[PDB]
């Protein structure tokens, strides 16, 4: 670190045996969904007779 | 039955670290340093060797 350099965009004190070249960014959201409902009903009967 | 689907991706480079509640905006204003290559064009190396 003698003649200690920094990235371009000095935020860091890389050693003066390497070299920066500065880039990024990715990022990816993804999701999904799935619902369903059922039901049913009834029946009857009756007589009443004499 | 309902069926939701949703994808996303941002894919940037380079500003200020990405993240989805970003303003398209607050992006733009911090691009004061963080710049990137985003072409670049040159020569043959040999070429230089003269
Ligand atoms: C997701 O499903 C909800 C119902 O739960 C619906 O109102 C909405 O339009 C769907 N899409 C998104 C992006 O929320």
């Amino acid at each position: 670190y003698t003649n200690c350099k920094t990235t371009e965009d000095g935020q860091y004190i890389i050693p003066d045996e390497v070299y920066t070249i500065p880039q990024k960014e990715s990022n990816l959201e993804m999701n999904s969904e799935v619902l369903e409902s059922w039901m049913n009903y009834q029946s009857t009967t009756s007589l009443s007779i004499n | 039955y309902l069926s939701n689907r949703t994808n996303s991706r941002v894919q940037s480079f380079g500003g200020v670290p990405f993240y989805p509640g970003i303003t398209l905006e607050t992006w733009q204003k911090g691009i004061t340093n963080h710049l990137v290559a985003i072409d670049r064009a040159g020569l043959p190396l040999h070429f230089f060797i003269k």
